[PDB]
RNA sequence: CCUGUCAAACUCCAAACUUACAGACGCCGUUUGACGCGGGGAUUCCGGUGCGCGGGGUA
RNA sequence: AGUGCAAGAGCAAAAGAUAGCUUGACAGUGUUCUUCCCAACGAGGAACGCUGACGCGAAAGCGUGGUCUAGCGAACCAAUU
RNA sequence: UUAGGCGGCCACAGCGGUGGGGUUGCCUCCCGUACCCAUCCCGAACACGGAAGAUAAGCCCACCAGCGUUCCGGGGAGUACUGGAGUGCGCGAGCCUCUGGGAAACCCGGUUCGCCGCCACC
């Protein structure tokens, strides 16, 4: 990459469809997750705080709690075990 | 039910794909195998389909084969009808045969390894180079094409 | 409905009828919402929570519904909403409901309104709602004195339909007073 | 069916487009009630590059206040075909703006539920003619 | 310069014009010859010429060929004959070359091409029955002018 | 309206495929102790070739 | 369209405009990610908390600067609270 | 739901169009400014108070497909492209065969003029 900044080379992942241009619904941004839930990890354009780092769009990790109204997820970047701040309308339960 | 024989080395072949043979019980040239026809193994057959020559066998054959290659799980124990009596569900190959077949054991539930090590075949192959459909031996066989080799390998 | 790439807002947004990003402030706060209405001759107060297919109203009371316990005025002033919002928090809290916000949809927060004067019905209620004393109407205009001296200016009388001449916030005590008294059907 | 169809005026709004006010005045006097200020957009050459400042002044007439103004309002005019709107509307002159609609026009001015009145409710021009015509003058 | 260094496709398309200044000016006088007044459906044959490889052609060869195509055209059947032929192809690609050794070799812009799947039609005439021949000779001509092998492809006509 | 063409820094579409998590089968581990963890010792940080996909360059 | 400035992205009863008010561009201390994919490494950055004190709002709530990604600096020493 | 409120999905719901519906019921338009409140000017709106009138708007109900959208059949197309393999072809750019996947445009015929949840209500 020429530059190495977060955003770097998310011109897709962070762009929305046409169609899903536009606030989003808010149904999503209050859901509530349980400790040990599944949940897969997908920013959404929309949505400005409350994200993780863009690398790790397309993770299923696992609730482990909450701070505050923010999630901590557990996933494994590769080999390594990280833990995710992110609020609800990033998330999305698995099945 | 199908017959799997690896006829071409590990020698520059995907890693995958000779993790793939090794989880089928096969580690060297001219072993053959016995897999049920699930959608699971039929992705490994799958991709190692330009390694291997495939396809069941007839009944006849897969008790010639069993006879002149099976092997205990442990032990250089000859494997006849009395073997197979006094150690399996069957009372003698053509039981063995005929479950294996219809899929309702496997070589290992009746003390035997999953492995059938064969003979180089008698008269050589149609070649590794080709698969069937283009003269050669590689891929999935007719029960006759198949019946050929496993005997020419028995 | 120009093509492929057009932006149609979501039902609700079209309509008109919900304000997203009231709505999504509004749910935030994780407790239930007290939603306060009202039409051209009738009041309406709901405590609906968060449902996975909707909304869930969990108690509500209607302006007509007044009458069912000794009231033969109008139902769309401000007599009418406190009442109103006092049955459905009554009605609340026999759910098991104890807490709420407000909600007034698109209506204008004007101090003394009547969604306000539901919300005063509500709290009484003894329902835990975040509000504002001194935004709230003083106790004599939720009486319905307001009206009364106004029928002062009389020459005609006020309401048509003789439901009294000199109109009555006595009546509002008579009811208020019938609602916060055990008994009652809810 | 045709009372909540006749036409009626919404808004008159007498208005001096001047430029740099003093005429407020005269409005007050000539309409009834308090003028507004005018504020301007955009930078323009003609020393005139202020974006908000005064520059003109305006007067929303509704009902009688309305009424009461076109009826020694319109008698100063020489209403024409083309002075009209595609919506029903007119404006004369100092510019006098009438604004006529149908009855329910609230549907699409209130808070709630608003929704954008029908081709079929809005008025027409020969409509309008009509329904102004038809009250103290003539047409084109 | 040689075709050899630019007939294959062999690098990106590069042809955002947003993005690259200094492009000469194509020397492709005209796309439509003949009488363009006129359609293509008024004639009884339509004869194309196919190129037979996927290739790249300078602008400067489709200038040559479709005028030595064109000229002959005129020659046999006048500077009104009773024909219409079409160049349906432009040059989008902006080619370049490295004219300071490899050090930042990204090369000057130098002139475009078009390029050119194998089977499509570059040339496309339409004429009389009578002119068939006078179309197919021209084209004889103009393949002789760009890269690849074609094929003097006859479509409406079955007059044999 | 008709008719002629395009895009590494276009996209109303859209693969093969790569990839997170889970279950199933396979293989493996519970005297051959896997997975994970702590500690000692390194070597290494001129690479090359084929194939696939490339970017530069006439090559 | 606008939103200070590259580019790509976000935004419409707003993240834009106008008006009014206000100083959260606040103090203390963390969690996590990033910097440095995997995989150790500082300054710097971000998201998300708790505590204290405030602003605005009817209230939910919003405000840890400017919608997001650039605008940054070790030890020693000096000045400062 | 013989007309209501709060929603979930967020055009299968859009755009446009046709027909039907309301005496003390519902929603509205509607009537009206003493109060609470309101317009940098306007009871237009916001807010409050109310029933003389009305179903013309809106809204609800029934429906039409011309545009937009969703899905489906048939054709395009097992084409384009492609993961694995080859002592197959080609001077070469490149192509072919076997194995496993597999479009897009567009045409023709259908589908689509919302679906669903909670509450209230002759
Ligand atoms: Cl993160
Ligand atoms: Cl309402
Ligand atoms: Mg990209
Ligand atoms: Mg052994
Ligand atoms: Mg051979
Ligand atoms: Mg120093
Ligand atoms: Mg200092
Ligand atoms: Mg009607
Ligand atoms: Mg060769
Ligand atoms: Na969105
Ligand atoms: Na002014
Ligand atoms: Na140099
Ligand atoms: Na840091
Ligand atoms: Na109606
Ligand atoms: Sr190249
Ligand atoms: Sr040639
Ligand atoms: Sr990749
Ligand atoms: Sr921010
Ligand atoms: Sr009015
Ligand atoms: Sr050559
Ligand atoms: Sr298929």
């Amino acid at each position: 990459p020429s530059s190495n900044g977060p955003l770097e080379g998310t011109r897709g992942k962070l762009k929305n469809k046409p169609r899903d241009r536009g606030t989003s619904p808010p149904q999503r941004a209050v859901e509530e997750f349980d400790d040990g839930e599944k949940v897969h990890l997908k920013i959404d354009p929309s949505v400005p705080n409350g994200r993780f780092h863009p690398r790790f769009d397309g993770q299923t990790g696992t609730v482990e709690g909450k701070q505050g109204d923010a999630y901590k997820v557990d996933i494994v970047d590769g080999g390594k075990e990280k833990t995710i701040i992110v609020t609800a309308a990033h998330l999305r339960r698995q099945e | 039910m199908h017959a799997l024989v690896q006829l071409r080395g590990e020698v520059n072949m995907h890693t995958d794909i000779q993790d793939t043979l090794e989880m089928l019980n096969i580690h060297h040239v001219n072993h053959c195998t016995l897999v049920p026809e699930t959608d699971a193994y039929r992705g490994m057959v799958a991709k190692v389909n330009d390694f291997v020559a495939f396809g069941e066998p007839s009944q006849e054959t897969l008790e010639t084969v069993l006879a002149t290659r099976a092997e205990p799980l442990e032990g250089d124990a000859d494997v006849d009808d009395e073997w197979v009596a006094e150690h399996t569900d069957y009372d003698d190959i053509s039981g063995l045969a005929f479950a294996l077949l219809s899929e309702e054991t496997t070589l290992r539930e009746q003390g035997l390894s999953p492995t059938l090590r064969l003979h180089p075949p008698r008269g050589g192959h149609d070649g590794v180079k080709h698969p069937v459909k283009e003269g050669g031996q590689l891929g999935k066989h007719d029960t006759e094409g198949i019946d050929d080799l496993l005997e020419a390998m028995r | 409905a120009t093509g492929p790439r057009y932006k149609v807002p979501m039902r609700r947004r079209r309509e008109a009828r919900t304000d997203y990003h009231q709505r999504l402030r509004l749910l935030k706060s994780g407790k239930p919402r007290l939603v306060a209405r009202k039409s051209n001759k009738h009041v309406r107060a709901q405590l609906v929570t968060l449902g996975p297919n909707g909304d869930d109203t969990l108690a509500s009371a209607h302006s007509s519904d007044l009458a069912e316990y000794g009231w033969e005025a109008p139902t769309g002033n401000m007599p009418s909403a406190y009442l109103t919002g006092l049955l459905a928090g009554l009605r609340a809290q026999e759910a098991g409901v104890e807490e709420a916000v407000l909600d007034i949809g698109l209506n204008s927060p004007t101090p003394g309104s009547k969604v306000f004067a539901i919300q005063e019905g509500a709290i009484d209620a003894g329902l835990d709602i975040p509000h504002n004393d001194d935004v709230l109407a003083d106790w004599q205009r939720t009486r319905g004195a307001h009206i009364a001296e106004y029928d002062e200016q009389l020459e005609e009388p006020l309401y048509s339909g003789d439901f009294d001449a000199a109109d009555l916030p006595e009546h509002f005590d008579e009811l208020r007073e019938t609602l916060l008294d055990g008994d009652i059907e809810l | 069916f045709h009372e909540m169809r006749e036409p009626r005026i919404e808004k008159v709004v007498v208005h001096m487009g001047i430029g740099h006010a003093n005429a407020e005045d005269i409005l007050g006097e000539i309409t009834g009630q308090m003028p507004v200020r005018t504020k301007a957009k955009r930078t323009v050459g003609e020393f005139d590059i202020r974006e908000g400042d005064p520059i003109g002044a305006k007067v929303t007439l509704r009902d009688e206040m309305a009424e009461e103004f076109l009826q020694t309002a319109l008698p100063l005019a020489e209403l024409a075909t083309s002075q009209f709107d595609d919506t029903g509307n007119f404006s004369f002159g100092l510019d006098v703006t009438v604004n006529l609609v149908r009855p329910g026009y609230r549907v699409a001015k209130r808070d709630k539920a608003s929704r954008s009145i029908p081709t079929k409710h809005r008025l027409n021009p020969a409509d309008a003619v009509a329904f102004i015509e038809s009250t103290y003058d003539v047409e084109v | 310069k040689p075709a050899s260094m630019y007939r294959d496709i062999d690098k990106p398309a590069y042809t955002r014009r947003e993005y690259i200044t200094g492009i000469p000016g194509s020397k492709i006088a005209q796309h439509k010859m003949g009488r363009k007044q006129k359609d293509a459906d008024d004639y009884p044959v339509q004869i194309s010429l196919i190129v037979e490889e996927t290739v790249q052609l300078r602008h400067g060869s489709l200038e040559a060929s479709r005028l030595s195509a064109n000229r002959h055209l005129i020659k046999e059947l006048g500077e009104e004959g009773d024909y219409k032929m079409t160049l349906r192809k432009f040059p989008h690609q902006v080619l370049r070359e490295n004219k300071d050794g490899m050090r930042a070799a990204f090369g000057k812009i130098v002139g475009t091409a078009a390029r050119v799947q194998a089977g499509e039609q570059l040339f496309t005439a339409y004429c009389n029955v009578e002119d068939a021949e006078h179309v197919k000779e021209a084209f004889r001509r103009a393949y002789n002018k760009i890269t690849p092998s074609c094929r003097i492809d006859s479509s409406p006509a079955g007059n044999a």
